[PDB]
RNA sequence: AAUCCGGUUAAUAUUCCGGAACCAGAAGGUGGAAUCAACACGGCAACGUAAAUGAAGUUGGAGACGUCGGCGGGAGCCCUGGGAAGAGUUCUCUUUUCUUUUUAACAAACCACACCCUGAAAUCGGUUUAUCCGGAGCUAGGGUAUGGUGUUUGGAAGAGUUCAGCGGCUGAAUCCGGUGCGCUCUCGACGGCCCUUGAAAAUCCAACGGAAGUUGUUUUCACAUCUGGUCGUACUCAUAACCGCAGCAGGUCUCCAAGGUGAACAGCCUCUAGUUGAUAGAACAAUGUAGAUAAGGGAAGUCGGCAAAAUGGAUCCGUAACUUCGGGAUAAGGAUUGGCUCUAAGGGUAUCAACUUAGAACU
């Protein structure tokens, strides 16, 4: 809801942060073993469980 | 092409409803140009943008059938779908009709019926003597004179 | 917001170092309204009458900043 | 008492409308007391050059009724899409084209 | 404890912007007030006044309270008579149909069930819609208190709104009233109900008490002066943002609530606002789902009147057995209902305001 702990937004941000593509020259590097994030979440699909 | 962000705009600023917003159709590229509230702002001066009037609600008829309805029309046994307290409650009837008697019968006694008068009618106006205000200047008319 | 009724008030208000600035208002019904400005609340003379009216804007310190409707 | 102009000098410069249906309208559709052909001294026309139409009534009679029967008659003669009645001063009013 | 209005963004506002306030805390300063008759006066009184020292201790109040029912007041809304601006309509009719007519917190002044004073009341009076009150002082008369969501002004018209021009600017208007078994909220004074009597505390104020105490002392008085941290604040709150595996016909607490019909927050229709979303197209075969109707008969159908039909509002008349006397009861049975033109009553100060019943014709 809009009334929020300060807590919950730290992890929230965070959850934001790391619902992010990853960047492109990650996939260029030598022995890079990485293409897409397969940790990627949606707010309709799975919840953050807070 | 879309044109949904200048329409919330233009609600917005004029102070009406998305129904009552109106642009020119024969200027969407300049008003898909117009994209802040500065911009929706000018084409309202403009008069590219036009806050329509509001439907038609005219009261006319209801008016009609009220100044029919005052000269007894309207109200008889077919059009009576509630019951006769549900229509004009006998509670609020006889308040009316207790605050009518003792207005009048305290301005008597001011005028000058006396304090014994005044404390006969009065018990017998609260026991459902004096239909109405009439009835109870009758009465008055009739009492004291029948004595003198 | 404060009423003065007293011309002399409001030149004692005005020259009372929390007054900071001073509005004349010119009303259609030809009354004019002096406000001045203080810390706490806007002093409002409403003078009904041309000839004092601007006896009392001279009458105003030279200090005082005086605005235009 | 109170004092009524409706200005048509576009409308007689270009025979638009006339006098005689300026006159002739109002005097027959002024409801007066809700009955024509009563005006009496109470309100009464008087024109003033071949440009005015002046009404001065005794009584209470508004401007919003003279603009009233203005478009109503410019209804009439069919032209009520290139003239317009704006009010310009208190209790004058005049017409407009687009 | 204490914040309002207008404005502002692509997305934030009681938070920003403009304007206007308010609260708490702190220090001393200025002006006034008390005091060598130390800690003010007035009023018969209720109590009033800009102030008007009050320690420890004690005590009191506020905070702080159910539910129902009508009654009265206010506010907004609804409604309404004129004026003014535009707009719709105009074969004809309509001095009309519609829209716009706005005023916040805050600040000041103003404003009558309880209480007081005189007076003593039975031929008892006063009085509410509702029967309570009075020799424990009625009525009456004169006072005191309580005092806004009231009035008047400041805020504040410069704002907002509506219109007419000009190339940001210039002109206008933003007016004067009514009404009520109306609606929502609220307030007041009451009535009913209980083997049910319907929180605490933080905070805040007061009293009793009398410690201390020419300058000096005090001063809950009017003024200026400074300050106010931390976290939440987007958006959804649901026939797509939540939970049901989902953009699921399910579920999930609550606030605001226009007009007509009508008893009604019913159903039906409309104004503001919102939406026009749910694979579409063309065809009308059987069967089906969902609705309708049917001559004559009228439960013969069926385990069973299952489903359907029938009845139905209101007014008037009439109403059995039985009964725990309260009911049964809308028992059962009858009649009546439109439109229109009229009168007849029912209120307020010659005149105004308001739907509510009784008829009478005519159709």
């Amino acid at each position: 809801p809009s009334h929020k702990s300060f807590r919950t937004k730290q992890k929230l941000a965070k959850a934001a942060r790391q619902n992010r593509p990853i960047p492109q020259w990650i996939r260029l590097r030598t022995g890079n073993t990485v293409h897409y994030n397969m940790k990627r979440r949606h707010w309709r699909r799975t919840k953050l469980n807070i | 092409a879309n044109l949904r962000t200048q329409k919330r705009l233009a609600a917005s600023v004029l102070k009406c409803g998305k129904r009552k917003v109106w642009m020119d159709p024969n200027e969407i590229s300049e008003i898909s140009n117009a994209n802040s509230r500065q911009n929706v702002r000018k084409l309202i001066k403009d008069g590219l943008v036009i806050r329509k009037p509001n439907l038609m609600h005219s009261r006319f008829r209801i008016r009609k059938t009220h100044a029919a309805k005052r000269l007894g029309r309207h109200t008889g046994y077919g059009k009576r779908k509630g019951t006769a307290e549900a229509r004009m409650p006998s509670a609020v009837v006889w308040m009316r009709r207790q605050r009518v008697l003792r207005r009048l019968l305290r301005k008597y006694r001011e005028s000058g019926i006396d304090k014994h008068l005044y404390h006969t009618l009065y018990l017998e106006a609260k026991g459902n003597t004096f239909k109405h205000k009439r009835a109870l200047i009758e009465h008055i008319q009739r009492a004291k004179a029948e004595a003198n | 917001p404060r009423q003065i009724s007293d011309i002399k008030q409001f030149l004692e208000i005005a020259r009372r170092k929390d007054a900071t600035s001073a509005r004349i208002k010119k009303n259609t019904n030809k009354d004019v309204k002096f406000k001045l400005r203080c810390s706490k609340y806007l002093y409002t003379l409403v003078v009904a009458d041309a000839k004092k009216a601007e006896k009392l804007r001279q009458s105003l310190p030279p200090d005082l900043t005086v605005t235009e409707v | 008492s109170n004092k009524y102009i409706i200005d048509a000098t576009a409308a007689v410069n270009d025979k638009i409308f006339d006098v005689a249906a300026f006159e002739k309208y109002l005097i027959d559709r002024i409801k007066v007391d809700g009955k024509t052909g009563n005006l009496g001294s109470s309100v009464v026309v008087s024109r003033e050059g071949s440009s005015k139409i002046a009404v001065i009534a005794h009584i209470d009679f508004s401007g919003r009724y003279l603009k009233y029967l203005t478009k109503k008659f410019l209804k009439k003669h069919s032209l009520r899409d290139w003239l317009r009645v704006v009010s310009t001063k208190k209790g004058v009013y005049e017409l407009r084209y687009y």
